[PDB]
């Protein structure tokens, strides 16, 4: 029963295996240490859908009703320099 | 395959440094400081840039100065586009009012998060033309640290081309 999740970072995709009782968090943690993205903390990103909708961090993955092949944006909540 | 850390050589369009310089230069104008990224495609060791992104951004005044921000928003179209056009984010630009360093708020919040990405901070508003013995370099260590990548260093790491 383990669902696949195509993870996009900055462009670059990674396959992570999840199963239906993790929340989304879970997967967010290993999207980011896959493609070495550390310089913001997993807290400091945000799942979207490819409909681009913002998608709850603590719900579980079994809850979304995702189909086997679903790829999702995982990206900056903000951006700063000065 | 190779990790982007492991990059050495750099090959950079001079015209991605000229879109570069007159956005920096255009806000500059206003005091304000700029934000730009250089894309392209990793060739295992060698990384070509291939493009300069002005993203969507914001100017805000700051107690001890002034700084840049990303929106969420653009944050987002940023990520889809590279992976629809098969790019990678090798780099972050910003502008300072005067001296160029990497300050706290730089090492917090960059938007080029990848371990080996690198992050340069072009001096005085970006008034003089831009020249890689005059910035100040950062590149991103494994655990996080933004380090300093000298003059002589960064000069033999990215050559321009024309
Ligand atoms: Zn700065």
């Amino acid at each position: 029963g383990k669902i696949e999740i195509i993870v996009v970072v900055n462009g670059q995709p990674t396959q992570v295996e999840a199963n239906p009782n993790q929340p989304l968090h879970v997967v967010r943690t290993k999207a980011l240490e896959n493609t070495q993205n550390v310089a913001q903390p997993p807290d400091n990103w945000e799942f979207k859908d490819e409909a681009g909708n913002l998608l709850d961090v603590d719900k579980k993955i079994g809850d979304f009703g995702f189909a086997n092949t679903v790829t999702l944006f995982l990206s900056l909540k903000a951006g700063v320099a000065g | 395959m190779t990790p982007l850390e492991d990059v050495r050589t750099v090959a950079l369009p001079r015209d991605c440094v000229s879109t570069v310089q007159a956005h920096l230069r255009s806000v500059g104008q206003q005091g304000h400081a700029g934000m730009a990224l250089w894309v392209g495609v990793q060739q295992d060791q060698h990384f070509v840039i291939a493009e300069t992104v002005i993203p969507a951004q914001r100017h805000i005044r700051t107690s001890d100065g002034v700084c840049v921000m990303v929106p969420a928003e653009e944050l987002h179209r940023l990520n889809v586009w590279l992976y629809k056009r098969g790019l990678t984010l090798l780099a972050q630009i910003h502008s300072h009012p005067g001296r160029a360093y990497h300050s706290t708020t730089d090492d917090a919040y960059a938007v080029a998060t990848t371990i080996g990405c690198l992050s340069l901070v072009v001096p005085n508003f970006a008034r003089e033309p831009f020249d890689l013995a005059r910035v100040a370099a950062y590149r991103l260590d494994a655990r996080a640290n933004w380090n300093e990548v000298p003059s002589a260093a960064l000069t033999r790491m990215i050559t321009i081309t024309s």
